[PDB]
């Protein structure tokens, strides 16, 4: 399971550029919420 | 990328809850009973037993 | 304000400029001019007592349609302010009553 | 029958408090939540703040917190001042009841509900003036 788990993902997306620094807010709530929503808005590389 | 694309989640629409699994108590009781009906088996006669 | 006219005997629908998001639960006020406002439709679907059958409330189908309130037979005594109390698990606590459509009627006698 | 019957001074200078007070009858004061409503000439009906049964004043974040609102069941009238009293407040000052309605879109259990708050029987209102005259 756990070989056949990794080949599935090989040829899957790699998200390496993703974690930049991410300015995450919480999302449009009232109080009570507990959090466990980040609304996160970062730069990323586009094809370009 | 070039066409590698990082499916992110959008607005979620509609109303703000948080998940949840559902039982029947009914039959959860009932199914730990009967597992302490045979869990006291293997400790003693009649033991307390604590979940 | 939000002008609007509409002629007699003909049927109208109310609606506010917020949105939605989320669950709703819109209350309708119709607040006559010197006169005190009157709650008319309120939890999406339910009338108080001693209000005419004229107006009918917008349910709740977890999305889409706004606060419609529809005016069924629109009378001489319906130009007033009406207002939009809408309230939704978004938004928190809606501590303003938003613009009032101010509807008025026009071609009457 | 219950009738919400306001009664102020009318008239009142810059930088002054506006007492109002507003009468209850035909009902009693411990059945539903109490509030005030102001509508400035050309504005819409703006909300002030409400008060419960447990005589804890809530007020509307749009005011900056210059308003103290309160009740006296011996009396049994719903009192209202404000403090640093502009101009602009020159409106007229309706009285209302409060519907606490529960309305629940999740579960009970995990706080996932709210209430919405409705404004069923009100009042005639009286109107107050703010400015320089005497
Ligand atoms: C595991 O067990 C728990 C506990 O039983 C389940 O919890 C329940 O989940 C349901 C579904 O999420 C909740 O439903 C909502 O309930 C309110 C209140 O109505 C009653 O509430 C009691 C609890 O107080 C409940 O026992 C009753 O069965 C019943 O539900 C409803 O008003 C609400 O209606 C709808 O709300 C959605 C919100 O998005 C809305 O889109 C939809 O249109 C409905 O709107 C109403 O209101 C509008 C006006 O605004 C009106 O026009 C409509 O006609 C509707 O009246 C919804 O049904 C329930 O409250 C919750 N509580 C409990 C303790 O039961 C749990 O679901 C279950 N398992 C899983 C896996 O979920
Ligand atoms: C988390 O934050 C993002 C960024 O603020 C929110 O997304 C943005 O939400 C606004 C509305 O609040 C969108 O604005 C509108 O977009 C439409 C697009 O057609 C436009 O016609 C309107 O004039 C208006 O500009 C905005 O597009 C949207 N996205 C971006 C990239 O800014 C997001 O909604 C927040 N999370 C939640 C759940 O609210
Ligand atoms: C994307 O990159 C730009 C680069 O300028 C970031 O912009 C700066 O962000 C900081 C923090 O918010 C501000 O203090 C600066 O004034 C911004 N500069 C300019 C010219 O706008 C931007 O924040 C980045 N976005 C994210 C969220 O990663
Ligand atoms: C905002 O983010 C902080 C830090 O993650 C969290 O403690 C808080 O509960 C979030 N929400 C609110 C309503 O402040
Ligand atoms: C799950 O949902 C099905 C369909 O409503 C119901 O028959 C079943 O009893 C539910 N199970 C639990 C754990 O509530
Ligand atoms: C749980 O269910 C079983 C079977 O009905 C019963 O024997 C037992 O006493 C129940 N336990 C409790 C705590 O109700």
């Amino acid at each position: 399971i756990i070989s056949l788990w990794d080949q599935s993902l090989k040829p899957c997306v790699k998200l390496t550029p993703l974690c930049v620094t991410l300015q995450c807010t919480n999302v449009t709530n009232n109080i009570t919420d507990d959090g466990e929503l980040k609304n996160c808005s970062f730069n990323m590389t586009t094809e370009l | 990328g070039p066409g590698q694309a990082f499916y992110a989640t959008g607005d979620i629409i509609g109303d703000i809850r948080q998940a949840h699994c559902n039982v029947s108590k009914a039959t959860w009781n009932e199914t730990l009973g009967k597992v302490v009906k045979q869990l006291r088996k293997h400790f003693g006669n009649n033991t307390i037993i604590r979940f | 304000v939000r002008p609007l006219s509409v002629a007699l005997g003909e049927t109208a629908r109310i609606s506010c400029g917020r949105q939605a998001l989320g669950s709703r639960a819109v209350q309708w006020y119709q607040h006559r001019p010197g006169q005190a406002p009157i709650l008319l439709i309120y939890n999406n679907q339910d009338r108080p007592s001693g209000i005419p059958e004229r107006f009918s409330g917008t349910p709740d189908i977890n999305f889409g349609t706004r606060a419609t309130l529809t005016i069924s037979g629109v009378e001489a005594g319906d130009e007033a302010d009406y207002y939009c109390h809408m309230w939704d698990s978004r938004s928190g606590f809606s501590w303003s009553f938003g613009g009032a459509t101010r509807l008025t009627v026009l071609g009457q006698p | 029958q219950v009738q919400l019957q306001e009664s102020g001074p009318g008239l009142v200078k810059p930088s002054e408090t506006l007492s109002v007070t507003c009468s209850v009858s035909g009902d009693s004061m411990n059945n539903y939540y109490w509030t005030w409503i102001r509508q400035s000439p050309g504005k819409g009906l703006e909300w002030i703040g409400y008060i419960s049964d447990r005589e804890s004043a809530t007020y509307n974040p749009s005011l900056n917190s210059r308003v103290v609102i309160s009740r006296d069941t011996s009396k049994n009238q719903l009192s209202l001042k404000l403090n640093s009293v502009t101009p602009a407040d020159t409106a007229v000052y309706y009285c209302a009841t409060a519907r606490r309605g529960q309305r629940i879109y999740g579960v009970v259990s995990f706080g996932e509900f709210f209430y919405y708050y409705s404004m069923d029987v009100w009042g005639k209102g009286t109107t107050v003036t703010v400015s320089s005259a005497s």
